[PDB]
RNA sequence: CCAGGGCUACACACGUGCUACAAUGGCGCAUACAAAGAGAAGCGACCUCGCGAGAGCAAGCGGACCUCAUAAAGUGCGUCGUAGUCCGGAUUGGAGUCUGCAACUCGACUCCAUGAAGUCGGAAUCGCUAGUAAUCGUGGAUCAGAAUGCCACGGUGAAUAC
RNA sequence: UCCUCCUAAAGAGUAACGGAGGAGCACGAAGGUUGGCUAAUCCUGGUCGGACAUCAGGAGGUUAGUGCAAUGGCAUAAGCC
C-alpha cells in the first residue's frame, strides 16, 4: 500500500534496533515511531510504541513483519 | 472375505511370534462390530429415526435394531419405551465385508484425515470410534441424505488387554499415529 | 452442469453459470471459456459432456468454494488472534477499513438495537 | 369458533396467472373462448355464475388436471398450489385415522406435536383423533382441508 | 438372515483412478469409481506438505528488492 | 517550541444528500451532436510498457493555434424474458499505482474474489408555472494528494393551473 | 364404612379426640397357558452428547420392578417380552 519500493522506517529506530540486537533481549525501547514498519530483524524484541499518552509494550513475533509499529498500539479508549 | 484368511495366514503368525504364545488360538480375534447412532431429537419427530435406520441399512446390509430408552430421565425429557436410536451388529462374513471397506475407502475419504487415535481402547482390548459423517461411505450419494448424523464404530475383540488389542488392530493396517 | 460443488443453474449462458462457483466472478469466468474454446454465448445444457471435463480441470487450477473458505478464514482468523487493530475491529463487529460509525455502518453493526 | 390462519412460505412478488386462450368444452358449446387472465399477486378473484356454466371446470383446468386446448397456464416460478376441490371424497379413503391422515401432510414440523396442535386447534378433542378419517362428517371433512393447508 | 427384510447385498467392482481394483460386496447396485484408496492416500508422506500454512518474514524479504 | 495522539471515537436520534430497488432497463459491439473554463517549481500531446490505476522518453503551450478533452443520455444490432435476477453495490480478504519526510490510528484510485439491506417505503412532509420540473454529462474555486458538498456550463425536455 | 404399619407386652385378639398413610377404582388384557429373558447404580472408551439419552466392555448383585398406600412376598420369578 505504501509504494513500489522502500519499506519506510525512521533512522533513529533503525539505528536503535541495530544496537538492540547486539546484546540479545534487553529493556523495552521507548520510541515514538508509529509509522515505522517492522523489519524481520526486530523479531523477539519488546519494542514500546507511543499511543498518545502511554508507551505500550508490544512483543514483536514472526507474523508481524508487513504491519507498522503503531498498528498494535490502540490510541483511543472505549468502554 | 479376503481379510478373514489374511488373518488366518498372516496375522496369527505375526502375533504368535510377537507375544510368545504357546497355543494356536490364544491369539486374540475380533468377534463382532457394533454400529449405532442415537438421533436423540427423534423425540420431537418420528421420521428422523426411520431416516437414520435407512442409512445404517445402506452402510451395512442389515435392518437396524431400534433401541428405546432404558429409564425415564427428565434432563432431555424422555421416558421408558421412547425410541431413541438404532443399532447394528455384524458377525462373521458380513463383519469382514464391512471391515475391509471401512479401512480401505471410508476412512481415506474422511475430510482432512489426520489419523485415528490409538488410545481409544476401553481398558480391556476393544476399540471404539466415531465418524461424525455418514457420507464417507460410498453407499451415500450426498443427494438422498439430508442430515450429517454420525455413526459409532465399536471393535469387540477377544483380547485380554489393550496392549494386545492395539497390536491386533495394527496388524490389519489400522491408521494409528 | 456439474463442477466442483454444483453447476446446477441450467438454461443460462456459460459465462453466467460459472459465476455460481464461490471463487469465480466474471473475468475469471471468461478466462475459463477463452482457454476452453467455448464461446461466451454458448448454453450449459447445449455443450457436450466431454467439454465439461475440460471445464472441470481449468477451474481446479484456481481456488474455489472448498479451499477458498478455509483460505479466507485463516486470513481473518490470523488478524484476530494476532491482536492487530484490524483484529479488534473484527472482534467488535465494526468496519475495518476506517470509516464512520457515528450514524452509518449498518452493514457490520447489523439491525438497529435501541 | 375454530382458529385458522394461512401463512406463506416464499410469497411470489410479480404475478401468478398467465392464460392466453382456453377454449375448453366437454361435449357441447365451449364454456369459455379465450379468457386472457393475470392475477398480479393478490386479487382474490371470486369466480361467479349460475350453476352449470363451468366455473368448477375452469378451476380444474386452471390447476392442470384437465388438459385444455389452450397453450398451458404458466404458473409462477415458485408457486405452491393448495387445492380445495368442490367435491372432496377421494382424499378420505383407505381408512386412515384422523391423526394418521393429517400426519403425512408436513414438510419440516414434528410428527407428534405441532401437528396435534394444528389438528386440535380446529376443534378436535383428544379422543376425536383416534377414529378413522373416513367416518368424519360434513364440516369436519372441510375443516381437515383447512388444516391440510395450515402445515402445507 | 430373516428372509427378505434386508436390502440386497451383492458383489460390485470398486476401482480407483490409480488402479486399486478391489472387488467388494456392497449395497449400491452399480460399480463405483473413487479417489486414491488407503494404499495411495497421502496420509503418510504429505505430513510436511500438510503443515505449511503461514510465511510472512520470507515473503516480505522477497519484496526487499533493494 | 517540539514529537505523538484528537477533531474520523458509537447502545442511540435528527437534518441535507448520493446510489438503488430494474425491462420507456443491465450488458457487449459500432456511430454521432455541446457549452463554459483552467493551466509555468503548471497543463503536460505522440510513442512504448502494464488487463487497469499509471510508469519511461517526452514535443507544444504563460495560450481563438497547445494540453486538460473521449462529452453522456441518444441512435442501430445482439442478448437478458421477471428472477433478489446478467438489478443493486454495501461489507470483507488478497495483490497494487500514485502525491507526500510519512497512507496504522485516517488518502484517493485500479485489479482478482466476496457480493449484503433493498421488490417503491407508516403518521407526516418538500420543490417546481417553461427551456421551468425531470433526468445526462462537463468545468472551476480551495488543493502536494483527499468530494456524492459548493459555484458554474450545456444536451434531451414535459403535466397542469376551472 | 373399608385397607396397611406401630402402640400390642415373640400364638389369636386388645383402647384413647394416640403416631403415620390410603379406598369408593382399573384391565377383553394388565386374565389363562407354552416358549424365552433378568435389574438399580457405577466406572472406563465412544460424533453432535451435556452431571444424565443410545453403544461396547468390567464391578455389583436385586440396593431394581410390581397399574395404585403400607406390610408380607417374589429368581422355579409373582418382574420383562
Ligand atoms: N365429464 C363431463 N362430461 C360431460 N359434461 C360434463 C363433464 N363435466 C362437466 N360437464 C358439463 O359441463 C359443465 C361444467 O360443469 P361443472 O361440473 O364443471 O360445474 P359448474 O358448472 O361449475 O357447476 P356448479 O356451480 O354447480 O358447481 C356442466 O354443464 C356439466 O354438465
Ligand atoms: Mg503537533
Ligand atoms: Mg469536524
Ligand atoms: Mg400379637
Ligand atoms: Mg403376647
Ligand atoms: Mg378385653
Ligand atoms: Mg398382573
Ligand atoms: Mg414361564
Ligand atoms: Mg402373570
Ligand atoms: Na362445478
Amino acid at each position: 500500500r505504501s509504494l513500489k519500493k522502500g519499506p519506510f522506517i525512521d533512522l533513529h529506530l533503525l539505528k536503535k534496533v541495530e544496537k538492540a540486537v547486539e546484546s540479545g533481549d534487553k529493556k523495552p525501547l521507548r520510541t515514538w515511531s508509529r509509522r515505522s514498519t517492522i523489519f524481520p530483524n526486530m523479531i523477539g524484541l519488546t519494542i514500546a510504541v507511543h499511543n498518545g499518552r502511554q508507551h505500550v509494550p508490544v512483543f514483536v513475533t514472526d507474523e508481524m513483519v508487513g504491519h507498522k509499529l503503531g498498528e498494535f498500539a490502540p490510541t483511543r479508549t472505549y468502554r | 472375505a479376503k481379510l478373514h484368511d489374511y488373518y488366518k495366514d498372516e496375522v496369527v503368525k505375526k502375533l504368535m511370534t510377537e507375544f510368545n504364545y504357546n497355543s494356536v488360538m490364544q491369539v486374540p480375534r475380533v468377534e463382532k462390530i457394533t454400529l449405532n447412532m442415537g438421533v436423540g431429537e427423534a423425540i420431537a419427530d418420528k421420521k428422523l429415526l426411520d431416516n437414520a435406520a435407512a442409512d445404517l441399512a445402506a452402510i451395512s446390509g442389515q435392518k437396524p435394531l431400534i433401541t428405546k430408552a432404558r429409564k425415564s430421565v427428565a434432563g432431555f425429557k424422555i421416558r421408558q419405551g421412547y425410541p431413541i436410536g438404532c443399532k447394528v451388529t455384524l458377525r462373521g462374513e458380513r463383519m469382514w465385508e464391512f471391515f475391509e471397506r471401512l479401512i480401505t475407502i471410508a476412512v481415506p475419504r474422511i475430510r482432512d484425515f489426520r489419523g485415528l487415535s490409538a488410545k481409544s481402547f476401553d481398558g480391556r482390548g476393544n476399540y471404539s470410534m466415531g465418524v461424525r459423517e455418514q457420507i464417507i461411505f460410498p453407499e451415500i450419494d450426498y443427494d438422498k441424505v439430508d442430515r450429517v448424523r454420525g455413526l459409532d464404530i465399536t471393535i469387540t475383540t477377544t483380547a485380554k488387554s489393550d496392549e494386545e488389542g492395539r497390536a491386533l488392530l495394527a496388524a490389519f493396517d489400522f491408521p494409528f499415529r | 452442469a456439474r463442477i466442483a460443488g454444483i453447476n446446477i443453474p441450467d438454461h443460462k449462458h456459460a459465462v453466467i453459470a460459472l459465476t455460481s462457483i464461490y471463487g469465480v466472478g466474471k473475468t475469471r469466468s471468461k478466462a475459463i471459456l477463452a482457454a476452453a474454446g467455448i464461446a461466451e454465448d454458448v448454453k450449459i445444457s447445449e455443450l457436450s459432456e466431454g467439454q465439461i471435463d475440460t471445464l472441470r480441470d481449468e477451474v481446479a487450477k484456481f481456488v474455489v468454494e472448498g479451499d477458498l473458505r478455509r483460505e479466507i478464514s485463516m486470513s481473518i482468523k490470523r488478524l484476530m488472534d494476532l491482536g492487530c487493530y484490524r483484529g479488534l475491529r473484527h472482534r467488535r463487529g465494526l468496519p475495518v477499513r476506517g470509516q464512520r460509525t457515528k450514524t452509518n455502518a449498518r452493514t457490520r453493526k447489523g439491525p438497529r438495537k435501541p | 369458533n375454530p382458529f385458522i390462519r394461512f401463512e406463506q412460505d416464499k410469497k411470489l412478488f410479480r404475478n401468478a396467472l398467465e392464460v392466453e386462450g382456453l377454449t375448453k368444452g366437454f361435449d357441447n358449446g365451449p364454456l369459455f373462448k379465450n379468457l386472457n387472465l393475470l392475477l398480479e399477486v393478490g386479487e382474490k378473484l371470486a369466480v361467479l355464475g349460475t350453476n352449470g356454466v363451468g366455473k368448477s371446470t375452469l378451476l380444474k383446468t386452471l390447476v392442470g388436471d384437465l388438459q385444455p386446448d389452450s397453450g398451458t397456464v404458466k404458473w409462477s416460478e415458485n408457486a405452491r398450489i393448495g387445492y380445495y376441490a368442490q367435491d372432496h371424497e377421494y382424499e378420505f379413503e383407505n381408512d386412515l385415522t384422523v391423526f394418521e391422515w393429517m400426519s403425512q401432510w408436513k414438510q419440516e414440523g414434528d410428527d407428534e406435536q405441532a401437528v396435534r396442535s394444528i389438528l386440535g386447534r380446529l376443534l378436535f378433542s383428544q379422543d376425536d383423533i383416534k377414529k378413522p378419517a373416513k367416518v368424519l362428517s360434513g364440516g369436519e371433512k372441510g375443516r381437515m382441508l383447512f388444516g391440510k393447508l395450515m402445515m402445507q | 438372515m430373516k428372509k427378505d427384510i434386508h436390502p440386497k447385498y451383492e458383489e460390485i467392482t470398486a476401482s480407483c483412478s490409480c488402479g486399486n481394483v478391489m472387488k467388494i460386496r456392497s449395497t449400491v447396485g452399480h460399480d463405483l469409481n473413487l479417489d486414491v484408496c488407503s494404499k495411495c492416500h497421502p496420509f503418510f508422506t504429505g505430513k510436511q506438505r500438510d503443515v505449511a500454512t503461514g510465511g510472512r518474514v520470507d515473503r516480505f524479504n522477497k519484496r526487499f528488492n533493494i
